[PDB]
């Protein structure tokens, strides 16, 4: 069993809303926009989770 | 990526407020969803009283 | 024998035709109109089913 293949992402730390998530992006591109998914290469082996 | 993951697209649950100078929202202005989306403009006046 | 290449392929689900099929893209492409061909990669060998 994988522990990292079953381990919920959690995106972001519980928010109490007060101050509400106030995030601005000085640097919009789509990675940073919508996020992105990282990969790991293993002796040419390409794979993620 | 080989195959990467399937992932369900996270839900959008912001309100996203774009600030830009006016002749800047000329080139994201003739888009009917535009007005669609963004439908509130809440302009700086460049003087006050 | 790979029971992978034999699966009977089921690219639509039972409609009962009340109400109709309605599907709308709001961006249509190739790869979404008429669907794709996926592959996957084994330590770099290309392969398909």
């Amino acid at each position: 069993l994988d522990p990292a293949q079953w381990r919920p992402n959690l995106l972001t730390s519980s928010s109490s809303g007060t101050p509400p998530p106030i995030v601005y992006e000085p640097y919009a591109t789509a990675p940073r926009l919508f996020g992105r998914l990282d990969y790991l290469v293993d002796r040419g082996v390409w794979s993620t989770n | 990526a080989p195959a990467g993951l399937e992932v369900e697209p996270f839900p959008i649950q912001m309100q996203v407020i774009l600030v830009g100078t006016p002749e800047a929202f000329e080139g994201l202005e003739e888009d009917p969803a535009f007005s669609e989306l963004f439908r509130i403009r809440a302009e700086f006046s460049p003087t006050l009283p």
